[PDB]
């Protein structure tokens, strides 16, 4: 009902807007977010400054799980809400989880592999990531406006 | 943790040392285990590695350990 | 060595209303920039103040509107209720009122004073009634703090709730906008290396320069009572 | 990067690969031929003062310009 | 013959300024004094005498 042929089967699996281009490999990812990235000159070459929104957004079943392993939380939805209150012992719990569990840095175009590397998030204030001055050079990221995408690994094994 | 480099240098080998320290902190975290090293409040996987670093952990210790787990 | 002259205050000078002043004579050499440095961190920082904190306006809901005959947006209004400056006697807060009807400017003077509570500039405009007969009144509630406290950090949660007409202003509680200490050299028979320290502290009125030069003292001494023995 | 900088980069190519385009075109140092290489004509003293080591004179240069700015 | 004199017993002072949180505020200070002295006083000594 337009003047474009119809899409078919075999249209169906080709074609960038095919499965195997953008559905087979390129796919949306939880437990991820971008944000806009700042200086942060203090920290380490190992960490990044992490938004305490962010980092309480990503790491929410993780957090969930401390909340009801510590008794802090009844049950899950005990710590659901706690949790949404943004309480006093959510922060707490949130410097204990991300304490050793890094986090991916990626910026969009990735050349090489260095446009992917694991910080360990330092929690912040505000809501810009704050990256490393001496990483831009690998990110091709200059502090004008850039933004960053961070991804949690989730297994022992990824982390 | 900041680099990995006597944990890898024990292994000598940079995916086989993420496989023992991955096996080794899942021992340790949901398995239910004992750090044979003092832990500093660090997570399993740091825990594994600085393990890995002082000799006392490596895949034919796990395997030896196993066994000695089924003579239990 | 033998000792250290210890610095003292020898006089202050009021070349304005706000503006002052003051000096510190004796200082041994290297302590002129110690103390001066310090004494403009401390007092730019951690002043106390009597920022106005709310304004309850009669027939207003928020402050994106328009009360018919005085020509200010309520946004503005609470703009120019901000650097209002007002010295509080002897509470922690305060709830001035202000009434005004006719044709005119609204300066600081249409406020009625509680006694307790000084307003140093009167003739600081509030808003201005454009109408022969509108008429407005407020309930501006000043309060004694320290430092810069947004609204939005204000309100946490609440209190326990909040009226829908009852509108929270930025407070900044700090006397002191500018600070500028000169080092020099005092002509005194005794020694001849010593100098004198020299600050102009430029208060927006309601901070006299000595009890804002022995406030910042103690505020340093204290911490330095902190530190003088460790401990860990 | 700032994406201006990079386009100063290309800029900067551009022009400087015209203009050592257009001076390798000169060819100042060279022989002293006397004649044409065309008409065997007398290059006028003037015209080899100006351009050490032509080979056309003034009209068998302009003719040949005449053609190779359409091509070929 | 005359020396150069450091009577200050410091050899080396250097302070670095990090952040801290305490519960909610999250703006605080967190001061890391790093000194090095002769050998007359410990560096805890000079610290406080200063
Ligand atoms: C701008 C660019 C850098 C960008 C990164 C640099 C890198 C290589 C440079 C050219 C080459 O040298 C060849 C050539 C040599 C001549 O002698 C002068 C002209 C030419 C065209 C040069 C122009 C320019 O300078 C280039 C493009
Ligand atoms: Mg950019
Ligand atoms: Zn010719």
């Amino acid at each position: 009902s337009n003047k474009r042929p119809l899409k078919s089967l075999a249209d169906m699996i080709k074609g960038k807007q095919g499965r195997f281009r953008q559905n087979l490999l390129g796919k949306r990812v939880d437990y991820s977010g971008r944000s806009v990235i700042t200086v942060g000159p203090y920290l380490r070459l190992h960490q990044c400054g992490l938004p305490k929104k962010m980092a309480l957004e990503l790491f929410k079943p993780f957090i969930y799980g401390k909340l009801e392993l510590r008794g802090l939380a009844t049950t899950i939805k005990a710590a659901k809400k706690m949790v949404e209150r943004e309480e006093a012992v959510v922060w707490d719990i949130l410097d204990e989880v991300i304490r050793e569990h890094p986090v991916l840095l990626n910026r969009a175009p990735t050349l090489h592999r260095l446009g992917i590397q694991a910080f360990e998030p330092v929690l912040i204030e505000g809501k810009a990531i704050q990256l490393h001055p001496l990483v831009c050079a690998a990110y091709n990221a200059d502090f004008d406006g850039d933004q960053m995408a961070v991804h949690v690994p989730l297994t022992l094994e990824a982390q | 943790r900041v680099t990995v480099q006597d944990a890898v240098e024990k292994i000598g080998n940079r995916f086989d040392l993420v496989l023992v320290a991955a096996r080794r902190a899942r021992q340790m975290q949901v398995g239910g285990k004992d750090p044979l090293v003092p832990e500093e409040n660090d997570k399993t996987t740091v825990i594994a590695l600085r393990e890995i670093e002082e000799g006392l952990i490596n895949n034919q210790i796990l395997d030896v350990r196993e066994r000695q787990e089924q003579q239990e | 060595v033998t000792e250290f002259l210890k610095p003292r205050l020898v006089d202050i000078e009021q070349v304005s209303s706000t503006h002052a002043k003051v000096t510190l004579e004796p200082l041994e050499r290297g302590f002129g920039h110690t103390l001066g440095n310090a004494l403009r961190r401390i007092l730019l920082s951690s002043m106390p103040g009597c920022a106005v904190t709310e304004v309850e306006i009669d027939g207003v809901l928020h402050e994106y509107s328009t009360k018919e005959g005085v020509q200010e947006d309520i946004l503005e209004i609470l703009l120019n209720l901000k650097g209002l400056a007002v010295r509080v006697q002897g509470k922690d807060e305060v709830i001035l009122t202000l009434n005004k009807s006719g044709i005119g400017p609204v300066t600081a003077a249409d406020i009625t004073h509680d006694g307790d509570v000084e307003i140093v500039k009167p003739q600081h405009v509030i808003c201005h009634l454009t109408d022969e007969n509108a008429s407005i009144s407020m309930r501006i509630k000043v309060q004694r703090g320290r430092g810069y406290v947004p609204a939005s950090t204000r309100i946490h949660s609440e209190e326990d709730e909040r009226p829908i007409g009852r509108l929270l202003v930025d407070a900044c509680y700090s006397p002191v906008e500018r600070i500028a200490y000169n080092v020099e050299a005092a002509r005194v028979e005794q020694r001849t290396d010593l100098d004198k320290l020299v600050i102009e502290m430029e208060t927006n009125g309601t901070i006299d320069p000595e009890e804002a030069i022995r406030r910042a003292a103690t505020i340093l001494a204290e911490q330095l009572e902190a530190f003088v023995d460790l401990r860990d | 990067s700032d994406e201006a900088d990079e386009a100063y980069s290309v800029t900067e190519q551009l022009t400087m690969t015209g203009i050592n385009r257009i001076r390798q075109k000169i060819n100042a140092h060279g022989i002293p031929v006397y004649l044409c290489e065309a008409c065997g004509n007398p290059i006028p003293e003037a015209r080899r003062k100006i351009f050490p080591g032509v080979t056309l004179c003034v009209e068998c240069q302009a003719y040949q310009e005449r053609q190779r700015k359409h091509y070929a």
